[PDB]
RNA sequence: GGGGGGAGUAUGGUCGCAAGGCUGAAACUUAAAGGAAUUGACGGAAGGGCACCACCAGGAGUGGAGCCUGCGGCUUAAUUUGA
RNA sequence: AAGGCAGCAGGCGCGCAAAUUACCCAAUCCUAAUUCAGGGAGGUAGUGACAAUAAAUAACGAUACAGGGCCCAUUCGGGUCUUGUAAUUGGAAUGAGUACAAUGUAAAUACCUUAACGAGGAACAAUUGGAGGGCAAGUCUGGUGCCAGCAGCCGCGGUAAUUCCAG
RNA sequence: UUUUUUUUUUUUGACAAAUUUUUUUUUUAAACUGG
């Protein structure tokens, strides 16, 4: 019974099968296609620096009716260009075109946040200082 | 329209608030002497 | 009550009282919650803590019109300005935390 | 096909403990059959045994006591060695302190306890409490 | 077989003057899609009753006319306003 | 004509991403014709919140209001039982640091010792995230009004926001 | 003498977005002499 070979001599059948059945897991196959290295916008790494190419405004999805104040930007050393969030308010003035950001995953493994479509990155750094000290005076930007 | 986002108003709320300050107050024990404030304020009965 | 006796009793003992208080931690306090009980099993009517005969009168001006406002006074006490609105003249139950934090912003000595 | 007569065995007799008898027939029955039987006997899982004599293979009428929760049989019959055998009394044993977990070595089938004190080891068979 | 899509799509192979089968991804996107049952509501579903705020058989009409009386609209310094 | 730092230190570049062009053969050992010379092997120090261990930011005291329940009660009182708010004071102890020395060391630095200084809220002042649920902790106040924003997820915000910005 | 036995159908398209949320309280009836 049971549907799998049950027999002393048959261990080549049960790890074929295994190896077979893996792939339709969603992150071993990510692990033995290198999909990080080639598809996706970071080249695998946590974070990644870009270049600010335009302030963008995203409404943000149902049920919640704001404007979510994002930006576009154009990554070093790959040339890709992706959409990254702006956090809490204000900042989207401390961010500039051409300011050279520093940038994050946003949380969920390559996948969008909350009411925000579309968006799977935000900004930590933006002229090499924090988001966080420009946000509390706690640091001041350098003039650029 | 659904082509663009208002960027004019970032920071809207943040400006208008009534900013207050920090009122100044005695500092509060560090360390093991916190717990001690702290496991008492929860457990005085008599 | 506040370290009298607390670690005075706790000479080589160290448990006498140690139970565990009501347990909010930021609701305030019980100083009415023995008479909650009192009006919930007497089966008539109880006055609750009358009027505010002369610590209305007297301490309105000497809080308020010294410079003050009551909608800057109910701020820095943290409530609404209906409440010490009511605690001008008359026309309210007065409980003791919000007549401590009135004294101890203000200073005037009434209680 | 019959695969293994042991495992039709054990599975009539655990069918019929379920169902509040006190006697099957098996057939057919083997050596194998004979001497778990024989473990299950001298611990007092079940009764009195009468093999019946065809010229084909035999039959068994085992007479049942209650008493008995589960017999089963493990396929396949893995090696076991010395040291692994509290790796199975532990998975399939409903506590330490009863319970045997029959197997098959060089000296003879035999429940787990008695290897331990012959201290020997082998194939398992199967289990009963 | 391993959440729903993208998609039985793309690419390569194969069966080939055909339709098309077989094998078969990924990028990207998504917080549910789904199964069985429960209580309501609904049906241009059924069965059983009931009502002149339903009909049938009729009566008196109203809608047509003049007026006076509310409402809308228009006007107005305002034509106060609710429904 | 000359070259090969994936030796040591350093530079440029690349990037999310990584230290001083320092001192010495005194230890560990290696080589040589060799006890002696040599060794960026190696060791010492600098940078270093990669990780890991131990554990300062205070300890003893003295001093008071405001209630509430119940009891006895004249009504003026106690006499318990508990609730909160501090707020003014005192002598004691110590190292974080500054350092004679000695110790440490190839020579130093630092540690371990130690003369002399070194605590009263102004400092010698602990932060980082949170307070609807998961998930511990406010239905307190001011601002905003589906805006700003929050929110890993469910959700919050359209004029009484326990969820944003603040105290 | 199983014996009873209502035959039917023209037309009826549509209705924007968000929402309505409930927790288990008594820790309080605890006071007595030894002469």
């Amino acid at each position: 019974g049971k549907g799998k070979p049950r027999g002393l001599n048959s261990a080549r059948k049960l790890r074929v099968h295994r190896r077979n059945n893996r792939w339709a897991e969603n992150n071993y196959k990510k692990r033995l296609l290198g999909t990080a290295f080639k598809s996706s916008p970071f080249g695998g790494s946590s974070h990644a620096k870009g270049i600010v190419l335009e302030k963008l405004g995203i409404e943000s999805k149902q049920p919640n009716s704001a404007i979510r104040k994002c930006v576009r930007v154009q990554l070093i050393k790959n040339g890709k260009k992706v959409t990254a969030f702006v956090p809490n308010d204000g900042c989207l003035n401390f961010v500039d075109e051409n300011d050279e950001v520093l940038l994050a995953g946003f949380g969920r493994k390559g996948k969008a946040k909350g009411d925000i479509p579309g968006v799977r990155f935000k900004v930590v750094k933006v002229s090499g200082v924090s988001l966080l000290a420009l946000w509390k005076e706690k640091k001041e930007k350098p003039r650029s | 329209a659904k082509v663009h986002g208002s960027l004019a108003r970032a920071g809207k709320v943040k400006s208008q608030t009534p900013k207050v300050e920090k009122t100044e107050k005695p500092k509060k024990p560090k360390g093991r002497a916190y717990k001690r404030l702290l496991y008492t304020r929860r457990f005085v009965n008599v | 009550r506040s370290q009298g006796q607390i670690n005075a009793a706790r000479r080589q003992g160290l448990v006498v009282s140690v139970d565990k208080k009501y347990g909010s931690t930021n609701t305030r306090g019980d100083n009415e919650g023995q008479r909650l009980t009192k009006v919930d099993r007497e089966t008539d009517i109880v006055k609750p803590k009358k009027l505010d005969p002369n610590v209305g009168r007297a301490i309105s001006r000497a809080r308020t019109d010294k410079k003050m406002s009551q909608k800057d006074l109910a701020t820095k006490i943290n409530e609404k300005p209906t409440v010490v609105n009511d605690y001008e003249a008359a026309r309210a139950i007065p409980n003791q935390q919000v007549l401590s934090k009135l004294e101890r912003a203000l200073g005037v000595k009434l209680r | 096909t019959r695969s293994s007569v042991l495992a039709d065995a054990l599975n009539a007799i655990n069918n019929a403990e379920k169902t509040g008898k006190r006697q099957v027939l098996i057939r057919p029955s083997s050596k194998v059959i004979i001497k778990f039987l024989q473990v299950m006997q001298k611990h007092g899982y079940i009764g009195e045994f009468e093999y019946i004599d065809d010229h084909r293979s035999g039959k068994i009428v085992v007479q049942l006591n209650g008493r008995l929760n589960k017999c089963g049989v493990i396929s396949p019959r893995f090696n076991v060695k010395i040291g692994d055998i509290e790796k199975w009394t532990a998975n399939l044993l409903p506590a330490r302190q009863f319970g045997y977990v029959i197997l098959t070595t060089s000296a003879g089938i035999m429940d787990h306890e008695e290897a331990r004190r012959k201290h020997v080891s082998g194939k398992i068979l199967g289990f009963v409490y």
